[PDB]
């Protein structure tokens, strides 16, 4: 499995990532990915238990829920890969993945409804069923609630840091995992969602297509991160409540630990990936 | 570690109430999720990545979001 650069997508592979997405979409399948983020966001609070987001296992957590997708994807076409959005080069609406044979663009301004690509709702292929804001058509305002995508010389500075996690191992936490999420410094993770807007910047963002691509550059530097720092590795190492540790398992699957999805080349490969 | 103070008011045609509970927001009567972070901000369900300073914030960045729609109970 090679996960590649959005940009770099043939007319045919976008055609089958598409349609793969579509068929889950219409089969039912789609909507509970959604359903369970929200669930876990709606969850996740800094002085309790903690699994999803704004912890340590933010990025394990989100690696295995990438998989869980992409393998349902490959159960529907086995040649689709979850492409990975590098929000830091593709940062204006004119990117082709906003096209409209890909993603489809931003939202009009009156309601944010996104009105071309495949996932618009006059398509009759993308109702939006898991839902706390009542409607039920795709939104989007690219650039609406914050000007700007981070920048290559921002990741850089987050990739830096040596340190993976730090107690108290949450929302203030120094370190790279919450630089990476957002919550402290730059913002790089927390800022892109923010920055597509409607369903994007919600419980429910696995709403909008463009969850996975996003997560799947996030994952992308969780790598690079390794690369860099090869005398790091994930912490906490064990004993702390309500924070998963290395050799602990993760809900909702519970038979998965950070230690046996710290290694993606046991899944997947990316297109390119530096080498220390 | 106390809760903000309540709060009601007309925000854009909508009314935003929130209370201690562990603190409750409601856009027309539809109770809303919010969050409070570690160091003090708050968000919602519907700006679940984007810290505020204030329930209140929180809350009129809900009707922000909505462009007048329901909430749904969540
Ligand atoms: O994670 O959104
Ligand atoms: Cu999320
Ligand atoms: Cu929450
Ligand atoms: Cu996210
Ligand atoms: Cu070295």
């Amino acid at each position: 499995t090679v996960r590649k650069n959005q940009a770099t997508l043939t007319a045919d592979e976008k055609r089958r990532f598409v349609a793969a997405v579509l068929e889950l979409k219409r089969s039912g399948r789609y909507d509970e990915f959604v359903r369970t983020h929200n669930e876990f966001i709606m969850s996740d609070t800094d002085s309790g238990e903690r699994t999803g987001h704004r912890s340590p296992s933010f990025l394990p957590w989100h690696r295995r829920f990438l998989l869980d997708f992409e393998q349902a994807l490959q159960s529907v076409d086995s040649s689709v890969t979850l492409p990975y959005w590098d929000w830091s080069a593709d940062r204006t609406v004119r990117a082709s993945l906003w096209a409209p044979d890909f993603l489809g663009g931003t939202g009009r301004s009156t309601d944010g409804r996104v009105m071309d690509g495949p996932f618009a709702a006059s398509t009759g292929n993308w109702p939006i069923n898991v839902r706390v804001d009542s409607r039920t058509y795709l939104r989007r305002s690219l650039g609406g609630s914050v000007a700007e995508l981070p920048t290559r010389a921002e990741v850089e500075s987050v990739l830096a840091i040596s340190a993976y996690d730090l107690p108290p191992y949450n929302s203030a936490s120094e370190g790279f995992r919450n630089h990476l999420e957002g919550w402290r410094g730059v913002n790089l993770h927390n800022r892109v969602h923010v920055w597509v807007g409607g369903q994007m910047a919600t419980g429910v963002s696995p709403n909008d297509p463009v969850f996975w691509l996003h997560h799947a550059y996030v994952d992308k530097l969780w790598a690079e991160w390794q690369r860099r720092h090869p005398d790091s590795a994930y912490v906490p190492t064990g004993g702390t409540p309500d924070v998963v540790d290395l050799n602990e398992t993760m809900k909702p699957w519970n038979t998965v630990r950070p230690a046996d999805l710290l290694d993606h080349t046991a899944y997947y490969t990316f297109d390119a990936l530096e080498h220390h | 570690p106390a809760a903000p103070e309540s709060f009601d008011e007309v925000y854009k045609g909508r009314r935003i109430q929130g209370r201690p509970a562990g603190y409750e927001v409601f856009v027309d009567g539809v109770q809303l999720h919010v969050m409070r972070n570690a160091d003090g901000s708050w968000i919602s369900v519907v700006s679940h990545y984007d810290p505020v300073p204030t329930p209140r914030a929180a809350a009129r960045a809900a009707v922000d979001e909505l462009q007048g729609a329901p909430l749904l109970p969540f």
